[PDB]
């Protein structure tokens, strides 16, 4: 289950992150959508199946 | 004695083992007068001023500094921004005063730019901030640069990002009115020649060397190649 | 919605195995437990 | 088991606060995953589109105008203009004129709320965004660098030759720059380009905009932060390599358009004066002289 979520999660943001219009990247700060990736995943991929 | 900076022989290097970036730099910078370095792309300009900051190292040569550097007001090349307001990058660890910080802003004519923004001189500025405009970043950099009572100012191609109004307000207000009462040392790294004739003293380099160093009596006999080329550059250079 | 992403994207089949199994495991302890407790009398 | 109960009460809640907390970042997750995407689906059939869209480089813009989101101020107002194959446009105006909006208008990254850009007879707003984004060329001012090689940042996907990225790199003045390089085309580009100059940078980007070779290149004030010496002689190298190419050139210092078939001067977002620059300069009045001479 840990490694089927954090496989299709990191899939799923990173194919909806670059469709997302330039808008969003200028409106949203970088910090906020790369500690999706940095931090949030790294919890879904280690810490939430332990 | 009359000089702010000097380097006898610098060779300096970005990296630790490998080849001079720099190579025989020669320069007399004098205190309170305007010095502009002009060049090619990739000539030694902001690495000569990172080499008399201490900020690349140094094969050989001396170093001398006559203001032991002290604090040196730097606008670099890529504007770098505060997390903070426009305000706290503007002052930038300073005393507020608010006659001068006026005089700044009308310098860098920034204040169009506070009368829109959601915020005006308080809206948060670079990373979890509003984005604003690249010449937007190079004024409050330059604002920065200006306001502080710093002796020497070093300014790295502040008018990259800038259209001609602006960087000849700039120019007139910020650097020959605000920088020249304080009789304050500053170096101008440009790509503009037109402002030549406001220059003091004119370092020019050419593939990480001084080509010439002197005033522009001196480029008119010491160099004719390269005034000849700077008046077909800009369209008699006094 | 945000907080059931987890459950949406392990699917029906392997969380419903997953608590299955464990419920099953743990129910099969406690019969051991109990046997234990009736076979020591 | 009561024993157990006093060692896994504790445990019990302790690991529903962490998963409170793991729920948390899932909810991150999520909340990102439902931004919104543009349509790259596009309204016209594939077919539809030829193999070379841009088979010449014709431009008309009719009634543009644009803007960056919904309740906001246009940026242009009630653009109009028409840009034969093969021509030079220089665009000059004040910083704010709404002059890099019109670069990216091409590309479809802003609102173009009313109005068309027609390129060879097919609508852009019609077409797929990749498509679209694909056969043309866009210079911007601030440079843009990834980690890797040089031949990783001029041609990612490798679908040119050395030779083709040794011509680009000849044109953008780094053909000695890239060859004093141990590496060669393996040279390594850091984060940002920090091993470059910005200049250097800038060339670089430069010469990632010739490997690609389209019909329409649009170069949104590409030269600013060259010294003026290496910007006349790649101007004059680019005109001459791209001379049947369409170059619609955001002029960053006025007196590169002089030589330009035409010249779009912007007034805060509308085109005040549109013509060739040897009738604009015999006007006194118009303010494209004003430019020049100031
Ligand atoms: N941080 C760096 N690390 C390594 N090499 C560098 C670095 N900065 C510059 N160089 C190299 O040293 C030389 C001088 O670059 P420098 O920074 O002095 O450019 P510049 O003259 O200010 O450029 P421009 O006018 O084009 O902005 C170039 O050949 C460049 O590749
Ligand atoms: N990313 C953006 N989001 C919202 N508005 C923008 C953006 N970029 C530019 N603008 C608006 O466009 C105007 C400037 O247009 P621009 O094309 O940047 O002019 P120039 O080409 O002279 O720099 C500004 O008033 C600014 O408010
Ligand atoms: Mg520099
Ligand atoms: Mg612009």
């Amino acid at each position: 289950t840990g490694l089927k979520v954090a496989k299709r999660l990191h899939r799923s943001l990173l194919n909806r992150i670059i469709l997302a219009p330039m808008r969003f990247f200028e409106t949203t700060p970088l910090g906020s959508i790369l500690n999706r990736f940095s931090s949030d995943c790294n919890t879904i991929d280690q810490h939430i199946p332990s | 004695d009359n000089f702010c900076v000097q380097i006898i022989g610098g060779f300096f290097t970005w990296t630790p083992d490998g080849i001079p970036t720099l190579s025989n730099i020669t320069i007399r910078i004098p205190r309170g007068q305007l010095t502009m370095i002009v060049g090619q792309v990739g000539c030694g300009k902001s690495s000569l001023l990172l080499a008399t900051l201490g900020e690349m190292q140094k094969v050989s040569g001396a170093v001398f500094w006559n203001s032991s550097r002290g604090p040196v007001a730097y606008a670099s090349q890529k504007p770098w921004l505060l997390n903070a307001t426009v305000e706290e990058n503007i002052t930038f660890e300073s005393p507020f005063n608010k006659q001068r910080y006026k005089m700044v802003i009308e310098a860098c004519s920034l204040q169009p730019d506070i009368d829109i923004l959601p915020h005006g001189d308080q809206t948060q500025i670079g990373e979890r901030g509003i984005n604003l405009s690249g010449g937007q970043r190079q004024r409050i950099s330059v604002a920065r640069a200006l306001y502080q009572q710093t002796n020497v100012v070093f300014l790295d191609d502040p008018f990259s990002a800038l259209d001609v109004h602006l960087s000849d307000h700039l120019m007139q207000a910020g650097i020959l009115e605000l920088l020249r009462d304080d009789k304050r040392t500053v170096v101008l790294v440009t790509h503009k020649l037109q402002y030549l004739p406001h220059a003091d003293w004119i370092i020019a380099m050419k593939d990480g060397t001084i080509q010439r160093e002197g005033t522009l009596k001196d480029f008119q006999r010491s160099e004719c190649q390269l005034f000849e080329h700077w008046k077909t550059l800009m369209n008699e250079l006094e | 919605r945000a907080c059931t992403k987890y459950l949406s994207s392990a699917g029906i089949l392997l969380l419903s195995l997953l608590v299955f199994s464990q419920l099953l495991k743990h129910m099969v302890l406690v019969a051991i437990d109990y046997w234990l407790a009736k076979w020591t009398d | 088991y009561a024993l157990m109960v006093s060692n896994y009460l504790n445990w019990m809640v302790r690991n529903l606060a962490d998963m409170e907390i793991q729920l948390g970042a899932v909810k991150r997750i999520h909340a990102l995953l439902k931004t919104e995407a543009e349509s790259y689906e596009g309204l016209l059939a594939p077919s539809l589109i030829p193999k070379n869209w841009p088979d010449q480089g014709k431009i008309q813009i009719q009634n543009l105008s644009v803007r960056y989101d919904s309740s906001l101020k246009p940026v242009l107002k009630h653009v109009n203009a028409l840009i034969s194959p093969g021509q030079k446009i220089g665009i000059c105006g004040r910083t704010g004129s709404g002059k890099s909006s019109f670069s990216l208008a091409f590309f479809r990254m802003v609102d173009m709320f009313e109005g068309r850009i027609i390129i060879d007879g097919i609508d852009i707003a019609k077409l797929p965004l990749h498509t679209l984004r694909s056969r043309l060329s866009i210079i911007l001012q601030d440079p843009v660098l990834f980690s890797g090689t040089i031949r990783f940042n001029l041609d990612p996907e490798k679908k040119c030759s050395d030779s083709t990225l040794w011509e680009a790199l000849e044109i953008a003045q780094l053909k000695l720059v890239v060859k004093a390089l141990p590496g060669g085309l393996d040279a390594i580009i850091t984060e940002g380009g920090e091993n470059f100059s910005q200049g250097q940078r800038q060339l670089f980007c430069l010469a990632r905009a010739f490997v690609r070779k389209t019909s329409i290149f649009i170069m949104d004030e590409a030269t600013a932060s060259i010294d003026m010496a290496t910007e006349n002689i790649l101007q004059k190298v680019v005109m001459t390599a791209f001379a049947d190419r369409t170059v619609v050139t955001i002029a960053h210092r006025v007196h590169t358009i002089l030589s330009a078939d035409l010249v779009m001067v912007l007034k805060r977002g509308a085109i005040l004066e549109f013509d060739k620059p040897e009738t604009l300069l015999s006007q006194k009045d118009s303010v494209f002289a004003s430019f020049v001479r100031a």
